[PDB]
């Protein structure tokens, strides 16, 4: 991964991805997410990231 | 008959309700200052705190 000088940007779209999988194992890092609630990001449907 | 506008006390007296009730019904669509305009997203999408 770059320096934050060069922090790397992606999009991603036209997928469909779960978060509560990714949510459940606690191992990578820790979330604080503001918005939507981490637990109620699954239901709803956002157009792209 | 021929002439119009003879009865300028109850066009405004209807004209003052409508517009009064207009504007009653029309700044239910505004902000507040809160994160949306309606309710159904705020509880699908926060947390209750």
């Amino acid at each position: 991964f770059a320096s934050v000088y060069a922090w790397n940007r992606k999009r991603i779209s036209n997928c469909v991805a779960d978060y509560s999988v990714l949510y459940n194992s606690a191992s990578f890092s820790t979330f604080k997410c503001y918005g939507v609630s981490p637990t109620k990001l699954n239901d709803l449907c956002f157009t792209n990231v | 008959s021929s002439t119009a506008s003879a009865l300028g006390k109850l066009q405004d007296v209807v004209n003052q309700n409508a517009q009064a009730l207009n504007t009653l019904v029309k700044q239910l669509s505004s902000n507040f200052g809160a994160i949306s305009s309606v309710l159904n997203d705020i509880l699908s999408r926060l947390d209750p705190p």
